[PDB]
């Protein structure tokens, strides 16, 4: 019974069948690589708040 | 595994070698690299740390297994530096000035410091022979010392008069201060903002390496005027960039590591001795 191990090595080559099984059953994802350089947060403006366009006559 | 004892081995010098450890020692420990804000600053990226790693990985160090730390100089970072990691690399831009601080903290950092307190107010202390020293770390200390007759009466300062005493050390982060051996001293040093510890000197730490990555060789790890040696573990190398240290870093580490090797108090062998 020892050719066990040695049909095992022998055959290893299915296990990329097997692979490309389980390849194929499973679902996918992937990634939209994140940016970094967010290192200068940026204020409004100098804003300052008035009465609008006074309708004189 | 018969720790403590101090059993003689015995070897044949005609046995072989046995095959290399480049790949337990890469697979195995974990790396560990210290370095100034201003390397950051002038990297100016920032997943900077990514890359270095993947290129670690490259020489062969998993993903997990090399850590980064920043320090922001080497005298806020000098005041009690514990490097609880397997093999340790200090960068330090050598600066005008700060040989003297550079100097403490390597000998600090590069040698096992068996350390004792030291109760400033209430016994008078000593050294007992060159392998001692007193390591003082705070906010800012400001060590005075006024040493002692054989009769417990000051020379050239009076026990009382803190305005007599001597300063040996003022306002640093970390002061590894020497003193005649033999001598009783009677110590001032502002408790609550700097403690200070009695300290003898064990072998070497090897698990840690100090590059100085400025200006010439100047680091005296030994107190002893004579001998001003060179270790092995002090490296110096010339810079402009530090992308430029920091892949030179990279690209040798293995000879780094080879220059280094596992402190010798975090093994099981030195169970009993000193382990820590
Ligand atoms: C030592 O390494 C060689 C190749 O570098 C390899 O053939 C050999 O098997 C190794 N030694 C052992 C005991 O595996
Ligand atoms: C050190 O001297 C100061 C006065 O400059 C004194 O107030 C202080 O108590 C002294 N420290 C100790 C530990 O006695
Ligand atoms: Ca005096
Ligand atoms: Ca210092
Ligand atoms: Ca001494
Ligand atoms: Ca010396």
């Amino acid at each position: 019974a020892s050719l066990i191990y040695r049909q095992l090595l022998t055959n290893s080559y299915s296990v990329d069948l097997y692979d490309e099984i389980e390849q194929i059953g499973s679902g996918k994802t992937q990634n939209v690589t994140i940016n970094p350089g967010p290192f200068a947060q940026t204020r409004y403006a100098p804003v300052n708040w008035d009465h609008g366009e006074i309708n004189d006559s | 595994q018969n720790y403590g004892l101090n059993i003689p081995i015995t070897g044949s010098m005609d046995t072989v070698y046995s095959n290399s450890t480049r790949e337990e020692v890469f697979l195995t420990s974990t790396l560990c690299l210290y370095y100034p804000t201003e390397a950051s600053t002038q990297i100016s990226d920032g997943e900077w740390k990514d890359s270095l790693s993947q290129m670690f990985l490259i020489k062969g160090w998993p993903t997990g297994s090399v850590y980064f730390k920043e320090y922001s100089n080497i005298v806020d970072f000098s005041v009690d530096p514990q490097l609880y990691c397997d093999y340790n690399l200090v960068l330090m831009k050598y600066d005008q000035s700060l040989e003297l601080d550079m100097s403490e903290l390597a000998d600090l950092i590069l040698n096992e410091w068996l350390c004792n307190p030291m109760d400033i107010t209430l016994y008078y202390y000593q050294q007992s022979g060159e392998s001692n020293k007193w390591i003082s770390m705070g906010s800012s200390c400001t060590v005075k010392v006024c040493p002692l007759n054989t009769q417990t009466l000051g020379i050239g300062c009076q026990t009382t008069n803190v305005d007599s005493f001597e300063t040996v050390a003022e306002n640093e982060k970390l002061a590894i201060v020497d003193v005649v051996d033999g001598i009783n001293h009677k110590i001032n040093l502002t408790t609550t903002t700097c403690t200070i510890r009695n300290c003898k000197k064990l072998g070497p730490r090897e698990n840690v390496a100090v590059i100085q990555v400025g200006g010439a060789n100047i680091l005296d790890i030994t107190a002893d005027p004579t001998t001003n040696p060179q270790i092995e573990r002090m490296m110096r190398v010339n810079w402009k960039r530090w992308w430029q240290v920091f892949y030179t870093i990279v690209d040798y580490i293995n000879q780094i590591v080879q220059v280094m090797s596992k402190r010798s108090r975090s093994l099981n062998s030195a169970a009993f001795y000193y382990r820590v």
